[PDB]
């Protein structure tokens, strides 16, 4: 049983609990014990607060990173915008010396420095790593098939870009995510430019509503179109897009899709037999009964 | 009182043309080597070097083609083993093993090889008079 | 020993950073100097007089010139040192220019100085010790081998055959022609490519001074200017010529290309001229038009079913048995014409080059477009064969790219053979239009921006946008390009039925094997390289070998044919003369010195060295041909019993004394 | 018997096998080949006055190893450099030689060198613990001992102690206890780590003999064919008696062989430390090498040593007639021969100025040796620059991580 620090960001416990819930549990049913950070806090939002001020920005990911590094243990994280944090905050103050020094200096102000000690994973990742749980160990814990359903993969943007900075592969046509989703049991299905932003990075989620509203517009039409029945994504800022997204384009615009958005935890917890109450889907905004009607 | 001798020892494929392409495009650097020029490094016997020790160069540098460039085949590996063995010699009788560097300077490195100029100059520098011209006597 | 020491200001290149005044009279009172003077200019007439006067009036032995560098002036000072008197390796140089002036200019002019007195000093002492060497000669062998059977080997082999060098055609493929062959018109004439080749094909294939020896590679190489000890692996063809047919003993002939062995065997393969478009059975040939029509069986894939030698008859040309020949052939030069291949463009995912069905890259576009091609010149879409009305074409597609994936170089003709396939489309098929993506159209060459300013005309548009990526409409299979207008401002998302990538070139597969067995090195780009980039772009370092065609670089034909005359004519230079002279700096054994330990023989790369008898001492002895100057072995020797020529232990030892005397 | 075998070994003619210093085999050995023809000559040493006086003998007539018998302790010499010079190395007639571990090493240095003739020589390798200078063995024993020296019969080194046997009794003192007062075995022996040959054709003790034959058997380890050849000859045509040996002996054999290393490994230390580190090492070493006269005694005892004409004869390395020599000339040996140096200390011995050539050569020669995985006299294996391979040079630039040959060579 290999044991991970669980970072846990901002959205996940706040706005949708069932993903983290569920992430625990699902994690420990395959090999992966995940252990609770001690005092983490936002990562500092690579778009919200790198955009305002980046040697603050390297301040907090280091301070996170330092809070798992005196755990002895390595991250793990169920977020594409927390992995850009806090594993490229890593990586960059693995190598970069004046940027070491300087974070190290501000760190001093609390009785803390980082040395640079410990790896970030993304919990995908690991499940489909062969090493950690892989897909056939994913595909052996799975006891709901979940069949007969499509479901449209979300990849987001910074787990994989820039491919120069990950280690992930092709981007323009990934297909390992929709490997897990088809370990499930679910049939993932290909719609038009699947790997467009969903709009919210940036900050630009708050500083013009409708410019990234018509950005996630675009995809739930290609969506739509390709026919499918739910959007499982890896990121708690996508999910959060094409979910509250679709409430406000409902009433900014006159579109309606009723498409539910789920994580790949929760779809791994429907699929190992946990219950929707116990998930939380009544959290969303979009009501996922169709859905729980088509794979239950 | 005291300005460092070190001699370079540079073939003349590769590392006179460095040198040579340093000069041309106006590369300064400090007046503190004198070069001898052979046609590959794999002329320099260790006799080379150590008359050179202990004639009283305070320091030696050796630069030739980079690995798989040489322009006889293979001469540079021979270079490159003997003076791995030169140094461990020079490390064993006592004298400090660091007057004794081997650069692979291609032909068109000019700026390199006034960066090699420049830190061989200031190890030197560092380093000091070498000890044999006073253990003589 | 009596030297005389000329320092040249080189028009104040030298005295604008020294005080030659200063050399020089440091110089005179130096041990063994004779004279010491100075010229402005010592590389110009009056130099060489001053030098010449001054060998005959003080008799000297040896003369040293504290000037630029020996790898520029050699050759200049050697000849003056000879027109005088004096052997030219009675001469030494002391470069105070490009190492000590260009180098310590600013600020600091007695340390300069003192490193000019060092120099001299150093040259001075080895050239007191120098002493008399004869350059050898080498006779040559009168023939050459041309490897490459594209234009520029065929080029290269009719010129020196029509100069009348007997010459040898090596090419791994059954057939010669190369690229051009493959090409369906030429940019900027709108030539048919085969219609101008033919008569040269005809040409080699006729010439009785040339050696075709096509389906052959090279295993080995051995030797030097004089002769070439070159191997060459002749593959089994698996069919016989008229000739090697009489000469086994079948009277009634060889392969005539009537085809019937094609017609009845059944295995199907595809094409690699047609670059695997086409179907072609076990045994083949390329196309209708190849030179030697002699219809190659492959035996990868020949399944000895015995129906094509009934089929052939009473000709017996076909023996499924037949191995790899081996033939050793001695050549006085080589000329190298290897060629290039499309870079790999699958790799660049944004374009989706094998993922997309109607993605191709330009040289299959010209398979496709040819008359000759798998269809009856007719460009279909390969998604469903419909006729497609919009064509795009990705320029640069791989190239002038840093990022590690594609070329940081420009392949010299993609700009110009996409303008020729926009034409050909909107030629072809009347009302389709053709969009060039493009970030700076290149034409630059001869009547080349009046064929770019044509094909404007004809309505070709120009988008200067880079194409970011490309996307495939589910259902038509249509491509949807996405870039930037840079100069219209906006985003476009041009929806075309085909999309044609002019990828980057790069050397062909095997040619870096090919040059290490002839001892070439590489380019920064990766192509073969050359003696001077400037005054020398034929003629490689290692003597006796050259280069011609895309080889050395990218290049269309008319470039091509004009790099492969050249290198027939600089190979040419030492077959005629018959002589050759190579530098004397030889390795030279001391027999009453050698201990016959035999530990060098290892150590040469070139097996120059070799224990052998002398006086009944087993002793080293050296082939004075073979060996290069590297002096690995007399570096090595530890009882001094290799005596390098003109940089000889006493004469080094005595350039170190010389730095540390004071 | 067959390549690998040990046994035991003694000889069938009593008288051979009371002169052996143990059984008789290597006596009786020598003798077989040469009466039998296998070989033409025979290179042994011989007492030529007092024991303390090791002489070496070319030998035809097969009646005269009888004399050869037994082993010297005082015998420090070396024999392979003799046979290149004074029999034509080898190159035409068959010899079979009797030899130590720094014979063995040095035969093979010759044969590396192409010096010699390693298909014509045959070597009996025996066991070695190490020799004593004669002169040294003679105050040894005046003064620690406590005896005339014109006395004893015989001596020898068994069980780690210096047993000497004069008229009146035998005595024995811990040669541990010895080399700390300033006497015992030479200083390369107590360095020395070759101590059971078998790059030979036969190795020969007195260790791992046990019970009933204590002192009448020569353990034989047969360690190739050409002496199992030799030694079934030997045992059909019956001058040798073979029996298999004892497993206990085996493994007391070993335990001996592996602490003899330990002990050469303590004092390879306690040396190489003695000499210095840093400037100090270059005062010891230039002040020792100022007293050396030329005598060239050091260049021509040296096995390594094959050149027609030393570069330290070359007026261009050394001035000719200056004799407080430069420190060139014992960088120019440095230089040669610290790659292969097989500790013989030859060097060392027939100084007449007592500089310390073994120490600074093998000090040398030992990091060397971890440095590029050259053990010198073991096999055919080139000198290290007789044979440059692309791939190794690739690999050791690498492991220095470096663009250069500057730094993070050495620890
Ligand atoms: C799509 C496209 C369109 C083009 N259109 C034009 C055009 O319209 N006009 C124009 O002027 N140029 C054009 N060019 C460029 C033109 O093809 C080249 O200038 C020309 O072919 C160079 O010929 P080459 O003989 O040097 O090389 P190649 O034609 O490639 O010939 C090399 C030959 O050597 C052989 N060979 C390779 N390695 C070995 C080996 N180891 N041993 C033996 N034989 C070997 C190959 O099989 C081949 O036969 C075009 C290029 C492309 C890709
Ligand atoms: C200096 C020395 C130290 C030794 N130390 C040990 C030891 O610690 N442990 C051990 O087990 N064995 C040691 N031996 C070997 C020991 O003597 C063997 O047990 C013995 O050689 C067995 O042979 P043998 O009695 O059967 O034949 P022997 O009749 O003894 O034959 C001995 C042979 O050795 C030759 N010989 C004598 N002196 C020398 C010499 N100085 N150099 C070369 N050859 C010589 C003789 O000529 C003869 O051919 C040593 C030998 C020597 C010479
Ligand atoms: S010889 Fe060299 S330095 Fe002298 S004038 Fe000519 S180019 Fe200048
Ligand atoms: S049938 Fe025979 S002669 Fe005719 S093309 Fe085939 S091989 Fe040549
Ligand atoms: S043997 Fe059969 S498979 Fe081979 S070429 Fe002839 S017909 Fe074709
Ligand atoms: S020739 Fe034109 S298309 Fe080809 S790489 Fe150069 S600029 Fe790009
Ligand atoms: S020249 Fe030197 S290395 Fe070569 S065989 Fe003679 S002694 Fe040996
Ligand atoms: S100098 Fe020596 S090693 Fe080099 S090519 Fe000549 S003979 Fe061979
Ligand atoms: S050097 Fe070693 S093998 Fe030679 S006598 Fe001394 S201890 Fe024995
Ligand atoms: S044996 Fe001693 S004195 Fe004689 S040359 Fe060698 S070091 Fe000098
Ligand atoms: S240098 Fe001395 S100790 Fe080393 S092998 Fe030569 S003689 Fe023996
Ligand atoms: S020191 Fe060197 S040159 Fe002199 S004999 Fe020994 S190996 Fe030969
Ligand atoms: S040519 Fe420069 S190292 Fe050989």
């Amino acid at each position: 049983m290999h044991e991970y620090a669980f970072f846990l960001g901002c959205i996940a416990p706040n706005r949708y609990p069932g993903c983290e819930a569920s992430a625990i549990k699902t994690s420990e049913k395959v090999g992966i014990k995940l252990l609770p950070l001690k005092g983490a806090s936002c990562c500092p939002a690579p778009g919200a607060f790198g955009s305002i001020d980046l040697n603050v920005w390297y301040a907090m990911a280091a301070r996170n990173l330092v809070l798992a590094e005196e755990m002895k243990k390595d991250i793990a994280l169920i977020c594409n915008g927390c992995y850009k944090s806090i594993w490229e905050v890593n990586h960059i103050l693995k190598h970069n010396d004046e940027l070491r020094d300087n974070v190290n200096e501000v760190l001093a102000e609390i009785d803390m420095q980082f040395k640079g000690t410990i790896d970030v994973w993304h919990l995908a990742e690991l499940y489909y790593d062969d090493k950690v749980c892989g897909v056939q160990k994913i595909k052996d814990s799975v006891t709901t098939p979940l069949s007969g359903a499509k479901v449209a993969a979300h990849y987001g943007c910074h787990l994989m870009k820039p491919k120069k900075e990950r280690h992930f592969g092709d981007t323009e046509n990934p297909m390992w995510f929709e490997e897990l989703i088809g370990a499930l049991g679910a049939e993932p299905i290909q719609y038009r430019n699947k790997m467009q932003c969903c709009g919210a990075g940036g900050g630009v989620r708050g500083y013009d509503i409708v410019h990234a509203l018509d950005i996630t517009n675009e995809k739930l039409i290609n969506i739509q179109e390709a026919g499918a029945d739910a959007i499982t994504e890896l990121c708690p800022f996508c999910q959060l897009q094409f979910d509250r997204g679709q409430i406000e384009i409902k009433e900014k615009f006159g579109d309606v899709y009723n498409i539910p958005v789920l994580h790949y935890n929760e779809l791994l917890g429907l699929a190992q037999g946990m219950s929707p109450q116990d998930l939380a889907l009544d959290l969303h905004a979009i009501d996922c009964t169709p859905f729980l009607q088509k794979v239950l | 009182d005291w300005k460092p001798q070190i001699l370079a020892i540079i073939c003349n494929w590769c590392s006179y043309a460095g040198a040579d392409l340093a000069g041309g495009a106006r590369i300064q650097y400090p007046p503190t080597v004198r070069a001898i020029r052979v046609m590959c490094t794999g002329r320099v016997d260790m006799l080379f070097i150590l008359k050179a020790f202990v004639e009283g160069a305070d320091g030696v540098l050796v630069s030739g083609c980079h690995f798989g460039d040489c322009h006889y085949l293979e001469g540079n590996y021979k270079a490159a083993k003997r003076m791995f063995m030169i140094k461990n010699l020079l490390r064993n009788i006592g004298l400090d093993d660091r007057r004794f560097r081997m650069t692979f300077v291609s032909a068109s490195e000019g700026a390199k090889w006034g960066m090699v100029m420049e830190d061989v100059t200031n190890t030197i520098k560092e380093l000091g008079p070498s000890p044999i011209k006073e253990f003589k006597k | 020993p009596r030297i005389g020491v000329f320092v040249c200001h080189c028009g104040t290149n030298i005295a604008g950073s020294m005080s030659i005044d200063d050399v020089v009279n440091y110089a005179k009172t130096l041990p063994y100097v004779a004279v010491a003077d100075q010229y402005q200019y010592m590389c110009s007439t009056p130099g060489q007089k001053k030098i010449d006067d001054a060998i005959k009036e003080y008799n000297l032995t040896g003369v040293v010139v504290a000037a630029c560098s020996p790898r520029l002036h050699e050759p200049t000072f050697r000849t003056a040192t000879k027109e005088g008197g004096l052997n030219p390796f009675r001469f030494e140089m002391a470069n105070i220019r490009e190492q000590n002036s260009w180098v310590h200019m600013h600020g600091m002019w007695d340390e300069a100085t003192q490193k000019a007195k060092d120099q001299v000093r150093m040259a001075v002492a080895k050239a007191a010790k120098l002493e008399d060497l004869v350059p050898k000669s080498v006779p040559v062998e009168k023939t050459a081998m041309v490897v490459g059977g594209g234009v520029a080997g065929m080029q290269a082999a009719l010129d020196l055959a029509s100069a009348g060098i007997k010459t040898y055609l090596i090419e791994r493929t059954p057939t010669i022609g190369g690229r051009m062959s493959q090409l369906d018109k030429t940019f900027p004439t709108l030539d048919c490519s085969q219609c101008i080749l033919t008569p040269k094909m005809v040409d080699v294939g006729r010439h009785p001074n040339i050696e075709m020896m096509t389906y052959t590679e090279v295993e080995k190489v051995e030797g030097y200017i004089g002769n070439f000890d070159v191997t060459l692996r002749k593959k089994a063809r698996g069919v016989l010529t008229p000739t090697e047919a009489t000469a086994k003993g079948i009277v009634g002939g060889g392969c005539n290309g009537c085809g019937d062995c094609s017609a009845v065997c059944p295995v199907i393969k595809p094409n690699p001229f047609e670059m695997g478009m086409a179907p072609r059975k076990a045994i083949y040939i390329y196309h209708a038009q190849v030179m030697p029509l002699i219809y190659t069986v492959d035996f990868d894939s020949c399944v000895k079913c015995g129906l094509c030698v009934e089929a052939c008859g009473d000709k017996k040309a076909i023996d499924l048995e037949m191995q790899d020949e081996f033939i050793t052939v001695k050549v006085g030069t080589a000329v190298l014409a290897t060629g290039y291949e499309l870079f790999p463009i699958e790799n660049k995912r944004e374009w989706g080059y094998k993922q997309f069905d109607n993605v191709i890259n330009a040289l299959e576009f010209e398979r496709l477009i040819c008359a000759s091609g798998p269809t009856g010149g007719h460009l279909v879409r390969p998604s469903d064969g419909k006729t497609p009305m919009k064509v795009g074409f990705v320029l640069c597609a791989g190239s002038r790219d840093n990022t590690g994936i594609g070329k940081p170089y420009c392949s010299r003709f993609c700009c110009m053979y996409s303008l020729k396939h926009a034409h050909q489309i909107m030629e072809k098929i009347p009302g389709a239009v053709a969009y060039l993506f493009y970030m700076d159209i290149r034409s630059f060459g001869k009547m080349y921006e009046e064929f770019y300013y044509r094909i404007q005309h004809e309505g070709a548009k120009f988008i200067r946008g880079r194409v970011a990526n490309v996307l495939e409409d589910k259902e038509t299979k249509n491509l949807h390009v996405f870039t930037e207008d840079t100069l219209l401002g906006r985003p476009v998302d041009v929806e075309v039925d085909l999309l044609v990538l002019a990828a980057a070139v790069q050397p062909n597969e095997g040619a870096n094997e090919l040059r290490k067995k002839f001892g070439v090195s590489a380019s920064q780009d990766g192509w073969m390289l050359e003696a001077h980039p400037k005054l020398n772009p034929c003629g490689t370092t290692t003597a006796g070998v050259f280069l011609a065609g895309v080889c050395q670089g990218p290049k269309d034909i008319p470039d091509t044919v004009a790099q492969a005359e050249g290198a027939a004519s600089a190979a040419s230079i030492p077959i005629h003369m018959g002589e050759v002279e190579l530098e004397p700096y030889f390795a030279m054994c001391i027999d009453e010195l050698c201990a016959g330990c035999g530990m060098c023989v290892n150590l040469c790369p070139y097996s120059a060295l070799s224990l052998g008898e002398k006086n009944g001492r087993t002793v080293m002895v050296v082939t004075e041909a073979k060996c290069k100057g590297c002096g690995t072995c007399g570096g090595f020797c530890p009882g001094g019993a290799i005596k390098m020529q003109h940089f000889t232990t006493p004469q080094i030892v005595a350039q170190i004394d010389a730095f540390f005397a004071g | 018997a067959a390549k690998g075998d040990m046994l035991y070994a003694w000889a069938k003619d009593a008288e051979i096998q009371k002169k052996g210093e143990c059984g008789g085999a290597v006596t009786a050995l020598l003798k077989h080949a040469l009466e039998t023809k296998m070989v033409d000559a025979v290179v042994a040493i011989k007492k030529g006055k007092d024991l303390y006086d090791a002489v070496p003998t070319v030998i035809t007539n097969p009646e005269d190893i009888i004399q050869t018998a037994g082993s010297l302790h005082c015998g420090t010499l070396l024999i392979p450099k003799l046979i290149k010079k004074y029999l034509n190395g080898a190159k035409d007639m068959k010899l079979a030689v009797t030899c130590k571990g720094c014979d063995a090493m040095a035969f093979y240095e010759l044969a590396k060198r192409n010096q010699i003739n390693l298909d014509n020589i045959i070597m009996i390798g025996v066991n070695c613990g190490g020799s004593v200078s004669p002169v040294t063995a003679r105050k040894m024993i005046s003064n620690k001992f406590g005896v005339d020296p014109d006395t004893v019969h015989k001596e020898e080194i068994d069980k780690g102690q210096f047993i000497i046997e004069y008229e009146g009794g035998h005595k024995g003192i811990k040669i541990d206890e010895l080399e700390e007062e300033g006497y015992g075995r030479r200083s390369n022996c107590r360095r020395c780590k070759m101590k059971i040959p078998r790059q030979a054709d036969i190795a020969a003790g007195n260790w791992g003999v046990i019970g009933d034959k204590a002192g009448k058997a020569t353990f034989l380890e047969i360690c190739s064919e050409k002496g199992a050849n030799l030694v079934n000859s030997a045992q059909s045509k019956g001058a040798l008696e073979i029996s298999p040996a004892d497993p206990k002996g085996i493994d007391i054999r070993a335990k001996v062989e592996k602490a003899m290393f330990n002990l050469g490994d303590e004092w390879r230390h306690r040396d190489f430390e003695g000499m210095g580190k840093g400037k100090d090492r270059l005062k010891l070493m230039m002040s020792e090498s100022s007293k050396c006269i030329k005598c060239y005694a050091c260049v021509e005892a040296c096995p390594i040593c094959y050149c027609i004409e030393c570069s330290t004869k070359k007026p261009w390395y050394i001035a000719p007639g200056v004799l407080p020599t430069s420190f060139m000339f014992h960088l120019i040996r440095f230089a040669h021969v610290s790659d292969s140096c097989i500790n013989c200390g030859q060097c060392e011995e027939l100084c007449p100025m007592e500089i310390p050539n073994a120490l600074f050569m093998h000090s040398q020669q030992v990091e060397i040796e971890k440095m590029f995985g050259h053990i010198p006299g073991q096999d055919m294996t080139p000198p290290i620059h007789a044979f440059v391979e692309e791939k190794a040079e690739r690999a050791r630039l690498d492991a220095t991580g470096t663009d250069s040959i500057y730094t993070n060579i050495f620890t």
